[PDB]
């Protein structure tokens, strides 16, 4: 599909069985999801943004479906105000920027 | 507004 | 052009007669550039992101050339970790997300 940028590019994604709304973010290297109790082993990580850094939990090889498009990879979980789909997953669904 | 730049470092 | 996301989507922009490198960011409502001098009056503003909020200077109706395409809009200047082109200008150059 083709998504215009008049409003925030939010789409539905499926992870850990739950359906959530997430922002297609070309400005994020990684995918960061709001705090949620995901099972599995994880590693600590710090990610930076505007303002500073926050601590998050890193989970590897987590299946994520974006608009019916299947992907799998690293997902970071922490105190973010919005669910963010970064480039690590965007490249997997053949997403590009065009103008 | 909100600027969600994320540095994977 | 069509831009893939295996690497950060950086492009050259020209503003105030200067050339700079900026990140095409669909996850940002506004455009925020690193501290620099710009003609005109500016109003203090605050914007937020992953690691909290920061204080920025707001300049209105500023011409910005992005990859050869012209845009004229609001440009925020402050201590951002990187130059960011947000949706306010991305929509002006007809940018979209595709997959």
């Amino acid at each position: 599909p083709q998504i215009t940028l008049w409003k925030r590019p939010l789409v539905t994604i499926r992870i850990g069985g739950q359906l959530k709304e997430a922002l297609l973010n070309t400005g994020a290297d990684d995918t960061v999801l709001e705090e949620m109790n995901l099972p599995g082993k994880w590693k600590p990580k710090m990610i930076g943004g505007i303002g500073g850094f926050i601590k998050v939990r890193q989970y590897d090889q987590i299946p994520v479906e974006i608009c019916g498009h299947k992907a799998i990879g690293t997902v970071l979980v922490g105190p973010t105000p919005v669910n963010i789909i970064g480039r690590n997953l965007l490249t997997q669904i053949g997403c590009t920027l065009n103008f | 507004a909100e600027t969600f730049y994320v540095d994977g470092a």
